[PDB]
């Protein structure tokens, strides 16, 4: 597989966090410990996987796993 | 008119070592009551504590009377850090004629850094 | 009359790892067209990219929608001193805040780069 | 009102290596006569030289080029421990030409790094 | 042990400096090489050893070994 | 060896760059990857080798190997 599983797998891989810790409610910065960089790497890894481009300040407002899943479902073509 | 300028850099693993040695005394000395309440339940208290420490030390130098327990850091609606003063800290700010406070914060995997400018 | 303040620090070896994983993707997102053209033939594109990234992030924080790193461009003037050139929504926001002057400083070491930007009316 | 802005970061062990290779040479280029007199007898000259280098580099960047020399401006501490700049010669003439009214300096040092920032304002 | 000896031992331990280097006149920053942190660790180490709390900027002014011994003698209960 | 060879030797040694990369046209910052410090180390190492003092802001304009060779030839006594 599902979008949720692939998104959580990529989040764990990029952030170096265990899968069980990657809950839908988890915040990348406040819950997963991402820095001013992990935003970059995670955003671009998801942009590659699902072949979609998001404006930067829109990605800055995507703060949680569920928000990323939501955007991917909403915009993937 | 710039009234004061301060900067700081913090090695995060070093903070983690301090927590390993003395537990919560560092956070107890640097954080206000609110910030302590937040720290008790944070997922990565090392990073939170490092970032707060950087900002607050930068502010202390910018003022160059300021107690870590009398001023706390908060994020406004734009996500930008902002200073909140009370007690003798606020008294000092009013004495110096501080009209605006500017804070910026960045942190990496190994380091946190912050800069504060106080201006009239 | 300070309108905003921003700083950033960049670990160069970390940028090198990113480029190692993703090739030209990072530079293609963060750099403008001119800066991309310079990157293509740059001797040490890792260091160039790290330095540009530092300046651009510092600027973004100093400003505090739709603001893209590719809408902030860095150039060196006749003195070798860095200066900012804004396009698009970045320029629109700048005109909105009443920005009259932009001050930039940048330094890099073997392992780290660091930049600071102040915008003032 | 800001006329110029400069920052610097200095890796202390790197200064240690430079001194190990060239002795007092670095200190003879970065420090004024007074500061060099202080350096000769300092207990930890590596850290002193690192911080002073950071501050002066930040100041030079803040002034942005005809010429600004490390040997015409020195750093000193006021009664509050706050660093302050003292200019003479062509450095001072440059400050008067640009209309410099106030100079703001901040300095920090860690175990491994010393960072400094200078703002010059009218 | 005396207050002098215990304080000097703690300073040496915290700062990574040999005991003979810890003179009463020695300044923590300018003579013993404390960076901006070692103030924290040393201040709280002495606060722990001698069961006393000092305000941050007050202990901040304490700049020499003798000043630390003085404050401890003056305030330890 | 010649002045060219000795200068290139010192540049390579100071910057940690292989000799073949040290071409006359190469810029210290833009071609050899020197950072702010590395300017100091290279300028002053050459000042030691050839017993001449150059003003700091004059050395700042020496951006290429050929410019350094030129200054040394012009001022070495």
């Amino acid at each position: 597989s599902t979008i949720e599983e692939r998104v959580k797998k990529i989040i764990g891989e990029q952030l170096g966090v265990k899968q069980e810790e990657v809950t839908n409610n988890a915040s990348f910065v406040e819950d997963l410990g991402a820095d001013s960089l992990d935003t970059v790497e995670l955003v671009m890894a998801l942009e590659e996987e699902f072949d979609t481009e998001i404006p930067d300040e829109e990605a800055e407002k995507i703060t949680t796993v569920q928000a990323a899943i939501d955007y991917i479902n909403g915009h993937q073509a | 008119a710039i009234l004061g300028l301060g900067t700081d850099i913090v090695e995060i693993a070093r903070i983690e070592a301090v927590i390993a040695r003395s537990g919560d005394r560092l956070a107890r000395r640097v954080l206000s009551d609110n910030e302590w309440a937040i720290w008790k339940t944070h997922h990565q208290p090392v990073r939170f504590l490092a970032k707060r420490f950087a900002v607050k030390e930068a502010a202390a130098k910018a003022f160059g009377g300021l107690a870590f327990n009398q001023f706390e850091v908060f994020n406004d609606e734009l996500g930008k850090p902002r200073l909140r003063l009370w007690g003798e800290a606020l008294k000092l700010a009013e004495k110096l004629g501080v009209a605006n406070m500017h804070v910026t914060l960045a942190d990496e995997r190994h380091y946190a850094c912050a800069t504060v400018i106080i201006e009239s």
